[PDB]
RNA sequence: AAGGUAAGUAUCGUUCCA
């Protein structure tokens, strides 16, 4: 099923984007199941320097949200959350903003 | 001194207990360790 | 909908190429008048 | 830039930081072929009589030595990497990176600038000196 | 996304690793 390739590769997605944050093995910044990279805590300057990105991951985090919110938009139409002509309204508003 | 093969046992870097820094996340390989 | 796929074909070998050069065992990363001298 | 004497292995570099105390290591590190590496390659060469009391210049092949690439971030085409007394000479630049100069500079005026910079801050005791020069642009306008 | 790391000296904890 779609939905099950969908949930599938957002796991997937999730986990590349961890790995590439534990890439160094620095605790202080985190992933979130929605592709919000967050710290942990108040970043100290020097850690804050030591934990940035290029544009490319941040691009490729960017666009993993993109496809998790379609998935989920899918996911709340199969769970019964809204209807088949909400579930398409909310992908416009998804792909036009 | 210069012009002399490196000792077999010579930790190649370090070994003058060396600090290794990591200015970014991108750049260099996994720690991998 | 579409055109985000477009986007996508187009940046699709950027990142499968960023992501291998970090995601690898090796890592790999005002001319002129200092090219003919 | 074949001028200026080259370290071939891992352990000639860190003798070359190792053998001197009253003077700065100078360590180019990068590919002498590369078109980067040789732009700074001659100004190396254009000075290295000059700061012969306060400093010595080594070249370093990071594929003949592919031992500090890790650990130092050898991977920008041309790298300079100053050592006093077998200790990492932090330099504080214009750019975000303030642990070495990863582009090739024109003027031979202003390394030797930097050098006696570092050679001043290091007699004291520092760990970081302060560049003169702003490198937080180009000046060019 | 950056161009915003002060450099240090201490005991203590942990962990891989020799």
């Amino acid at each position: 099923d779609w939905v099950e390739v969908g949930l599938q590769v957002c796991r997937q997605g999730y986990n590349m984007l961890n790995l590439l944050i534990h890439r160094k093995n620095l605790n202080y910044l985190h992933l979130d199941y929605n592709f919000n990279l967050k710290p942990v805590k108040t970043l100290t300057t020097k850690e804050r320097k030591k934990s940035r990105f290029g544009n490319a991951f941040h691009l490729c985090r960017e666009v993993l949200r993109l496809t998790k919110l379609v998935v989920d938009s899918h996911v709340q139409y199969r769970l019964g959350n809204v209807d088949a002509f909400q579930l398409a309204d909310g992908l416009q508003y998804i792909f036009a903003h | 001194f210069l012009g002399m093969p490196a000792p077999l046992g010579y930790v190649p870097g370090l070994g003058r207990g060396a600090t290794g820094f990591t200015t970014r996340s991108d750049i260099g390989p996994a720690r991998d360790a | 909908w579409r055109v985000w796929l477009f986007f996508m074909r187009g940046i699709t070998p950027l990142l499968e190429r960023w992501l291998g050069n970090l995601l690898a065992r090796q890592f790999e990363g005002q001319r002129v008048e200092s090219h003919f001298d | 830039s074949y001028m200026l004497p080259h370290l071939h292995n891992g352990w000639q570099v860190d003798q070359a930081i190792l053998s001197e105390e009253d003077r700065v290591v100078v360590i180019r590190f990068g590919h002498d072929w590369d078109p980067t590496c040789m732009k700074m390659d001659e100004v190396l060469y254009s000075i290295a009589e000059k700061v012969k009391n306060f400093a010595v210049i080594y070249l370093v092949d990071i594929t003949e030595v592919p031992d500090f690439n890790k650990m130092y971030e050898l991977y920008d085409p041309c790298t300079v990497m100053f050592f006093f007394r077998n200790k990492h000479i932090m330099i504080d630049l214009g750019t975000g990176n303030n642990n070495k100069i990863n582009w090739a500079m024109e003027d031979k005026q202003e390394m030797v600038d930097i050098i006696e910079t570092v050679y001043r801050g290091a007699r004291k005791g520092r760990g970081l000196v302060v560049s003169p020069k702003d490198y937080s642009t180009k000046y060019r306008y």
